[PDB]
């Protein structure tokens, strides 16, 4: 069974900073590229950052992009998520996720197969 | 919509036959430093999900030692003095015709009118010759045995002919496959297959009948052929065991020196100090009988599972394709083995009489010849035999030994190896597209 | 691992191992040993000479323009990756070689052309 | 064509087989024929050092920063490409190779220590 | 200068004379003259297949993204550059060479791979 | 002729007597004196 | 008709020739040879 399981979240001032995590397992984590979704109280889905196996390359939407890090520890099974300078504006759910970019070996997705069921994080 | 990419390094091989080079360790006759010093350090990469035929009648490896071998010997006896004036009428009596032995007419007194190192003069040689050296011309007139086809090379007499281990080693771009599996036939695949840089030392021991110290079998007897259905070829059996075989020349003999030239000298056998003894070999004889048993057993597995195996003795040629030979001291053995092959085998010493011989032709080299020195004292040598050659003819097969050409002695230590060449360029399909 | 240790692993695995295999390319009786190295040397070239002729003059892996036809045995995409060794895929694809290799070189020559006449656009 | 089946096409012409050539330069007694073979490996790597050397190591076809010198027997643009062949053109300025080489090795050491300061720039 | 004029002079000095040396790299009896031809050109080839290993195939000077750790001779770095030859950094760094091309060699193989996960993405 | 690049700021040490450079003319003279003679007439018949 | 100099003398002309000139030649003697050893795996022959 895959699972996804996210922690940390919280209450944070603007301005300040917190760090996601979520564990995985049911599936190798180092053959599944991973990624952050947000669901904002009223949007639904916001595409927030991608990382690929390896944990080399990230991605992110340009609103994060000189503010948040996407990281990964495969021995650990570890996805995380640091997010710094906060704005009320990322109030909302994070979820882990698995899909997106692949490996160019393996029949590439560009969609998510799993998610978990996100963290709530306040700003 | 797939793109093809091009991968450089890929760990792929084809099977190939090239020139192996020689890596050595440690006068004497193999150290030529053609054979380069090394390390024997026996790296090695287990292949753990690879399987991989062999074909040991088919390995370019045993070609290449067999080539690599004759051709070292012949470099050897080279710059060596030439026995030319030898093959000359020769006065011959008996050394110890009160003898009533195995030996009585076997050792012969002989004189010549030998070359000086002045080309005017000439001096007069006793010498002692054994009878399988000379022939009758019709005291007697003798010719030695090598005035039928050539001239003979005094071998050499500072240089050991003991067998130091070479190790074959691929050249770059190359890899040899170990098989190390077990109970391996010769043929077919080996799923324990191993990557090496060289092979095991691997002692250059020529011998007939018997294989002498090569490496056992790890389990059981294995018995490998071309074809084992086709009775025109041998068969090689590997013990998982040894025989220990102990043969000795007990005789102390003196060897003498004379110079037939300006800087040319032979050395002969001068005379023996007490008593001529015939030289033998001693074989455990309960060992043996195991030893047989043992390949007997083996034998059944594929062939006459509820007949008769019988062993016999040889069926006639010269010596050299008759008995059991080997190189033991330096001095050069032919021992008859008929004791080791009178059994039928159906669903407290053992002793092999010896003789020696002086003017020796390897490897059927038809128009040379090489003359042993005597070796002074007395020899004793010790030895492990490690396989034999057979070969065979109802309910009773019949199996003889074999021998003659040497290639057999190869093949049973390097059915392990296999040289492959690296070709690590290839394509394969991905998802990748230049950005063009 | 070491030099081959990955020839029975899967091609994907085995993708990782290329710099382990480029390096143990390079790493009268004696004239013989002296023509094999001769020879290898050769041997070495031609495959460097390949490379540099499709554009992939300095990597251990690079990609092409060339698509990947079909007939050329279709043998899916994850299969071929995750569940052949290369000693297999070598095979699988033997007779295709050289029709592979000459539509690497063709898908060149048409590059270099037009970098070529972008160079000149002033 | 074929191996210099364009020796006699022009120069524009022949540009397009350049492949074909560079392929044909790698595909006591005994001694004399390993001595012409390893020669002939040192010929080759002598050219592919230069191409090195200038900046230009993967390629058949290159431009460099060289601008071409009026002195150089000045033949126009269209006449050396379309009226005259590889054999005649490597006559017509046989007397300027080593000048003109000299220039690309220069011409390239600039550029690589320019290169070199733009990566320390934070 | 000429082919080692520069050995004397300071390691930053030196570096304008690459190409000196490079080309200076490859500018019975008879046997071993033969015999020391072939060995010139593998150690050439050995010194070429790591540079292309490391990611630097075409260049006299690159760069590399592995950090120069201080455990490596830490002597500052205009003191390097400005009071040293190159005959004594080769001593000053002799037992970390090892090191710095397994170093180089691994953060290649990375960057490979990222490439070609780049060169997937539609 | 002489080509010579002089190392200006450059001290090296040298040892003459583990110079193999003599080793290698030992062996190179030698040889070559020894194939001059090779196919010149042997006089075997004078030592009598 | 080839010379490397055709007005000098001392050298030679090759003749190609575009037709071929049939020559037939023999040695109409039936022989008989025979066979002498004359060394330790040495022989001669010799018209008998
Ligand atoms: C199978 O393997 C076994 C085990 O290795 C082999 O048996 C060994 O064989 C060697 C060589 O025959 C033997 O070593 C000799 O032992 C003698 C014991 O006293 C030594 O005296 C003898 O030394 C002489 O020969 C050397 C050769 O280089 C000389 O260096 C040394 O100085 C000695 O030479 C003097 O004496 C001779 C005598 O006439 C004289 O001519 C010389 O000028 C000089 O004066 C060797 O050391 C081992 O002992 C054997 N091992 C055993 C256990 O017996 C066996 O042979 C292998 N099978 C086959 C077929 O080869
Ligand atoms: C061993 O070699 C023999 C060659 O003699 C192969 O089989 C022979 O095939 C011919 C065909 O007409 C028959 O007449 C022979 O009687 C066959 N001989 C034997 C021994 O069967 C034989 O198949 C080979 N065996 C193996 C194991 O390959
Ligand atoms: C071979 O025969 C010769 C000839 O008889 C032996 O030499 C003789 O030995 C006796 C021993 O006292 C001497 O008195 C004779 O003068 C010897 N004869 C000559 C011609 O010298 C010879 O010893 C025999 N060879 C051996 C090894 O015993
Ligand atoms: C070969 O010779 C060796 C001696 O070199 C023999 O070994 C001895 O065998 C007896 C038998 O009881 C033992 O007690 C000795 O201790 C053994 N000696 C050594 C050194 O091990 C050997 O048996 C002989 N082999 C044959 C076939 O006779
Ligand atoms: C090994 O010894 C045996 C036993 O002496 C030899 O066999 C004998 O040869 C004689 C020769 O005429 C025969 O008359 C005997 O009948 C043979 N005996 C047996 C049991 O067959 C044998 O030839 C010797 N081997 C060699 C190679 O010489
Ligand atoms: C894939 O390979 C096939 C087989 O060679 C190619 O099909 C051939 O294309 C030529 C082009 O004129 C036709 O004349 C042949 O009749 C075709 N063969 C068959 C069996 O139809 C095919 O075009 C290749 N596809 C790609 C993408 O290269
Ligand atoms: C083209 O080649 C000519 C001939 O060498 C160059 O002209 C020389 O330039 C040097 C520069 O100092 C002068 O000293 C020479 O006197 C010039 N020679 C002549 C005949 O005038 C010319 O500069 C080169 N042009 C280019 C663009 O490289
Ligand atoms: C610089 O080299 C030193 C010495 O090897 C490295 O320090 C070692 O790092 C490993 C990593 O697990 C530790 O286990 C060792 O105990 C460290 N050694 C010492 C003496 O502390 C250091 O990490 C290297 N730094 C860089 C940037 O590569
Ligand atoms: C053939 O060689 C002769 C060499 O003798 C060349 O011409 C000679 O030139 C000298 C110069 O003084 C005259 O004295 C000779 O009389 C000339 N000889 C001839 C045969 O004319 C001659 O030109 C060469 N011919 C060709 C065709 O090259
Ligand atoms: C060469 O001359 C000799 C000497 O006359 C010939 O040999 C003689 O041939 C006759 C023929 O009947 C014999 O009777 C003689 O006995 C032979 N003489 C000798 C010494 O053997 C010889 O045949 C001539 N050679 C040839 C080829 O005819
Ligand atoms: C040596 O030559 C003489 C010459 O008459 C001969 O009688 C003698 O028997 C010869 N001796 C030997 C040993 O051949
Ligand atoms: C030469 O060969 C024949 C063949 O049987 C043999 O009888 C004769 O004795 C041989 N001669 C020598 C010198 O051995
Ligand atoms: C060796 O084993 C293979 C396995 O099939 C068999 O075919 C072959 O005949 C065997 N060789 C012998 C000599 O029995
Ligand atoms: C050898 O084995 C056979 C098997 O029947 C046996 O009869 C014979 O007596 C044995 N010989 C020895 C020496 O044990
Ligand atoms: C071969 O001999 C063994 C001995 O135990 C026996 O078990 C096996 O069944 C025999 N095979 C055949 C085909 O009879
Ligand atoms: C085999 O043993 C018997 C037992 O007496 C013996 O007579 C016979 O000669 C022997 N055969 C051989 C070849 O030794
Ligand atoms: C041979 O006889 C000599 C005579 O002194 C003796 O010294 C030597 O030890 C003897 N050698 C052997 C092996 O008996
Ligand atoms: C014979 O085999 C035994 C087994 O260990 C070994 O110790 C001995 O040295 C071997 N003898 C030879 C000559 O290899
Ligand atoms: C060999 O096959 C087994 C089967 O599960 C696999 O686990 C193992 O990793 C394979 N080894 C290699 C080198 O691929
Ligand atoms: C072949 O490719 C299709 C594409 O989705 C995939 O679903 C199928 O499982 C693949 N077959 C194999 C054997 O992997
Ligand atoms: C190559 O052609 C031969 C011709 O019979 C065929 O057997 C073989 O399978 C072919 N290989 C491939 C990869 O199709
Ligand atoms: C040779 O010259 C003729 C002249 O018209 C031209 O048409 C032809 O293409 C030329 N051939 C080549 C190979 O350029
Ligand atoms: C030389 O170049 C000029 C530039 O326009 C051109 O018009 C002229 O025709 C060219 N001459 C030749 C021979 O092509
Ligand atoms: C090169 O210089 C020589 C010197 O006479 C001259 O004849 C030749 O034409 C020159 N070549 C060029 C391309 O100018
Ligand atoms: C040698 O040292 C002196 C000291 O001032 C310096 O000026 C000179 O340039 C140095 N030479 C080289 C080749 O660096
Ligand atoms: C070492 O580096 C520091 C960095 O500013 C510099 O100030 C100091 O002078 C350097 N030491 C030497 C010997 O150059
Ligand atoms: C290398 O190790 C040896 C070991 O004693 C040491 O003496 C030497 O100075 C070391 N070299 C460097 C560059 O540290
Ligand atoms: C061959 O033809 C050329 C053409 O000019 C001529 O000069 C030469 O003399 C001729 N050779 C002979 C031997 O006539």
């Amino acid at each position: 069974e895959v699972q996804l399981v996210e922690t940390g979240g919280g209450l944070v001032q603007p301005g300040g900073s917190l760090k996601l995590s979520c564990r995985a397992s049911g599936y190798t984590f180092s053959s599944f590229a991973m990624s952050w979704v947000r669901q904002a109280p009223g949007k639904g889905l916001e595409w927030v950052s991608l990382i690929n196996d390896r944990g080399g390359l990230t991605f992110y939407v340009d609103s994060v992009k000189g503010r948040f890090t996407i990281s990964r520890d495969n021995s650990k099974n570890t996805l995380s998520l640091q997010m710094h300078s906060l704005r009320d504006g990322d109030t909302a759910v994070y979820y882990c996720a698995t899909g997106g970019m692949s490996s160019a070996l393996q029949s590439s997705k560009y969609y998510f197969d799993f998610w978990g069921q996100g963290a709530l994080v306040t700003v | 919509n797939l793109w093809v990419t091009v991968y450089y390094g890929v760990p792929v091989w084809k099977d190939a036959e090239t020139t192996l080079f020689c890596a050595s360790d440690a006068h004497n006759v193999w150290a030529t430093h053609a054979c380069v010093p090394t390390d024997p350090n026996p790296q090695e990469i287990h292949l753990e999900n690879v399987t991989e035929e062999f074909n040991m009648w088919k390995n370019n490896m045993v070609e290449q030692m067999h080539e690599d071998i004759i051709s070292l010997w012949d470099q050897s006896l080279k710059p060596c003095v030439k026995l030319t004036p030898l093959c000359v009428t020769l006065q011959c009596t008996n050394y110890a015709p009160k003898l009533r032995s195995m030996m009585r007419g076997e050792i012969k007194n002989c004189s010549f009118n030998m070359t000086t190192e002045l080309r005017d003069k000439k001096q007069k040689v006793y010498s002692l010759f054994y009878r399988l050296d000379v022939v009758q011309i019709n005291n007697k007139e003798y010719r030695l045995i090598n005035c039928n086809t050539s001239a003979i090379t005094q071998a050499c007499p500072k240089v050991s002919f003991e067998p130091i281990p070479i190790h074959y080693c691929a050249p770059a771009g190359f890899a040899i496959l170990k098989c190390k599996d077990k109970k391996f036939n010769g043929t077919g695949p080996c799923p324990s297959v191993s990557t090496v840089q060289c092979t095991h030392g691997i002692k250059p021991v020529v011998s007939t009948q018997l294989l002498l110290n090569g490496s056992l079998a790890e389990e059981e007897v294995i018995i490998r052929s071309e074809n084992i259905t086709n009775n025109a070829k041998n068969i090689l059996v590997q013990l998982n065991t040894p025989v220990q075989i102990n043969c000795t020349r007990p005789s102390n003999n003196t060897v003498k020196s004379i110079r037939i030239g300006p800087g040319q000298a032979f050395y002969y056998f001068g005379d023996v100090l007490g008593h001529v003894r015939m030289a033998h070999c001693n074989i455990s004889k309960a060992t043996w009988n195991e030893t047989l048993g043992k390949v007997v057993k083996q034998l059944r597995k594929h062939f006459g599972n509820n007949t008769i195996i019988r062993f016999a003795q040889s069926s006639g040629g010269d010596l050299e394709v008759t008995t059991h030979s080997f190189n033991c001291g330096g001095e050069f053995f032919y021992c008859n083995t008929s004791g080791l092959f009178n059994s039928t085998w159906i669903s407290d010493s053992l002793i092999l009489p010896c003789w020696i011989k002086q003017i020796i032709n390897m490897w059927q080299r038809i128009g040379q010849a090489m003359y042993a020195p005597p070796i002074q004292g007395v020899i004793r040598c010790v030895s492990n035999i490690t396989g034999l050659i057979l070969t065979r003819d109802s309910t009773t097969e019949t199996f003889r030994p074999g021998g003659g050409d040497m290639r057999d002695n190869w093949r049973s230590e390097l059915y392990k190896y296999k040289v492959v060449k690296i070709e690590p360029l290839g394509v394969a399909p991905t998802r990748c597209k230049r950005r063009v | 691992l070491g030099f081959l240790g990955a020839a029975g692993s899967t091609m994907g695995a085995a993708s990782m191992t290329l710099t382990v295999q480029a390096r143990n390319l390079l790493s009268h009786w004696g004239i013989k040993q002296l023509q094999a190295r001769v020879l290898a040397v050769e041997h070495y070239l031609r495959d460097q000479q390949l490379l540099g002729i499709w554009g992939c003059s300095g990597k251990l892996i690079c990609c092409t323009n060339v698509p990947w036809n079909s007939s050329w045995s279709n043998r899916n995409l994850s299969e071929i990756w995750d569940n052949m060794t290369w000693l297999q895929w070598d095979k699988e694809i033997s007779n295709y070689t050289q029709i592979i290799y000459g539509l690497l070189e063709e898908s060149q020559n048409q590059q270099e052309k037009n970098e070529q006449d972008l160079l000149a656009l002033d």
